[PDB]
């Protein structure tokens, strides 16, 4: 997913 | 961004009243202390500077709820941040942390918190005192352990701690019944806690990239679960149908472990993955009847196993939509591969496969027929029924000539037969209407071509390296590509 910052996290996950 | 210029913003925002202040993206070495006089401030932006410290000033901005210092090069923050009450969000991404600021763990307001890409190595007992703490990104930064304390952040809903050094989480971690987001990839994790399972709103687990060898029985209780991520590891066996307990469970992912075979539980344990990954592992059977539950599972990778048959009940797997077989010793597809009429890709790349079944011609959807690095010594006349196929890969067989029917792929664009032993290719292959790309290289025993391969009027991309074309003129196959279709076009039947 894509943080308020445009960085992406939980990838893998997502 | 001048320092007079970034004076001029501040006045701005004074004479405005602005809730809001964003000094983001200027190259500002220094914020001016003049920056007190802004008490309305809500709101503070300053990411993407060079700013190398934060002036004690800003602690005089009591209102403050939002305050992102995130690309900054910053070490450490002024004990004047205790005054901000108020504050809600703080992001100190891409700075130069080795530790956490001692005035945060003050900051007791905080649901927010981003420390993500820094060289932070310790987190502090004192974390329990953000209690109030939603949401916490320690990604990438160098923490080798969790202190207890986290037990006590009962308000944690999303927790990513991807990219650390972490060996053991605490079994504290439990207390935190209402994480349903938790990133622990790319870690060094030898196990789980126990207590994980108290996690009942847990719907997302990234375990990808750690060292666990088993996973806990009292994971089956994590019943929220959506997204279970256990790639490359060192996990031979599940516990007990713990996937059967996993009933919103969407996509599993075993790859890159020690598994040599499927999971015990029967089909019970795939009634609702969408999407099931295991490559890369040691499996030597698909059990029988273990997808007649799978009433939604379109995705199965097989890849890089231990596979020399398929199971009986191949045929009934008729809402597979991808299906990669790769890597693994088959001898023979079975006739009954007909009954995949959902299947869109096939990739069935380094077997030990002869000839196929004419029951692949049945395949009315198939897009992507992946056969490279196999014995195939002749394609069946059924492959004339792929109308859906666009991409066929036969590199490296034993073809020595192309079915005639092979020019009823009217949707094909990508051929690619180098390294076989074609002598020559059908005149049908004229009807190719949408043929780009057709990879002939390589083929020793090719002597000649079509003229009707002029017809294909899209073909912009061919390979004929190392194959004789004897049978061409030789100042022509000289030439290349470009003027071997030339000769073939204007010099054949079709100009």
């Amino acid at each position: 997913f894509k943080d308020w910052y445009g960085e992406i996290w939980f990838d893998g996950v997502c | 961004s001048s320092n007079a210029e970034v004076i001029k913003e501040l006045n701005k925002c004074r004479e405005e009243n602005s809730m809001r202040l964003d000094l983001s993206k200027r190259s500002i070495h220094i914020l001016p202390s003049s920056i007190k006089e802004l008490t309305q401030l809500t709101e503070l932006y300053l990411y993407s500077n060079k700013l190398q410290s934060l002036p004690a000033e800003v602690g005089c901005l009591v209102n403050l709820m939002t305050l992102a210092l995130s690309e900054n090069s910053l070490t450490s923050l002024p004990d004047s941040l205790d005054n901000l009450k108020k504050l809600r969000m703080l992001d100190l991404r891409h700075n130069k942390l080795r530790e956490i600021p001692s005035v945060v763990y003050r900051l007791d307001s905080l649901t927010t918190l981003y420390l993500r890409f820094n060289r932070i190595t310790t987190v502090e007992k004192d974390i329990k005192n953000l209690s109030k703490l939603s949401m916490l990104s320690i990604r990438e930064n160098k923490i080798k352990q969790l202190p207890a304390e986290i037990g006590e952040l009962c308000n944690l809903i999303t927790l990513d701690v991807a990219h650390n050094q972490l060996e053991h989480l605490p079994k504290e971690i439990g207390n935190c019944t209402q994480i349903t987001n938790l990133d622990l990839q790319h870690n060094e994790l030898l196990d789980l806690p126990d207590t994980i399972g108290n996690l009942s709103s847990l719907s997302r687990l990234g375990l990808r990239y750690n060292r666990l060898s088993a996973i806990p029985r009292s994971l089956a209780k994590c019943s929220a679960l959506e997204e279970l991520n256990l790639e490359n590891n060192n996990i031979s066996t599940l516990p007990e149908s713990l996937l059967s307990s996993l009933v919103k469970l969407n996509s599993l992912t075993l790859a890159r472990n020690c598994f040599q075979l499927y999971p015990v539980g029967g089909p019970s344990q795939f009634s609702t993955i969408y999407s099931l990954n295991m490559e890369h592992n040691r499996i030597n059977k698909i059990p029988f009847g273990i997808f007649s539950r799978a009433k939604v599972l379109s995705k199965l990778n097989m890849k890089d196993n231990q596979l020399t048959s398929l199971p009986l009940d191949f045929g009934t797997w008729t809402s597979m939509v991808e299906l990669n077989l790769a890597t693994n010793q088959l001898t023979k597809i079975p006739e009954d591969v007909s009954g995949l009429v959902s299947l869109e890709v096939l990739i069935l790349s380094n077997n030990l496969l002869k000839k196929l079944p004419h029951g692949l011609g049945n395949l009315r959807k198939l897009r992507e027929l992946d056969l490279e690095e196999n014995k195939l010594e002749s394609l069946p006349n059924e492959i004339a029924y792929l109308k859906d196929l666009q991409k066929l890969v036969l590199t490296n067989n034993q073809l020595t000539t192309l079915p005639r029917g092979i020019g009823h792929l009217t949707n094909l664009t990508h051929l690619g037969l180098g390294e076989n032993l074609l002598t020559h290719l059908p005149e049908e292959i004229g009807t190719l209407e949408n043929l780009e790309e057709l990879y002939l290289n390589d083929n020793p025993n090719l002597h000649s071509l079509p003229f009707e391969l002029a017809l294909c009027s899209k073909l912009s991309i061919m390979s004929i390296e190392n194959c004789p074309l004897s049978h061409l003129p030789p100042q022509i196959v000289a030439g290349g590509p470009s003027f071997i279709i030339q000769f073939l076009k204007m010099q054949g039947p079709y100009r």
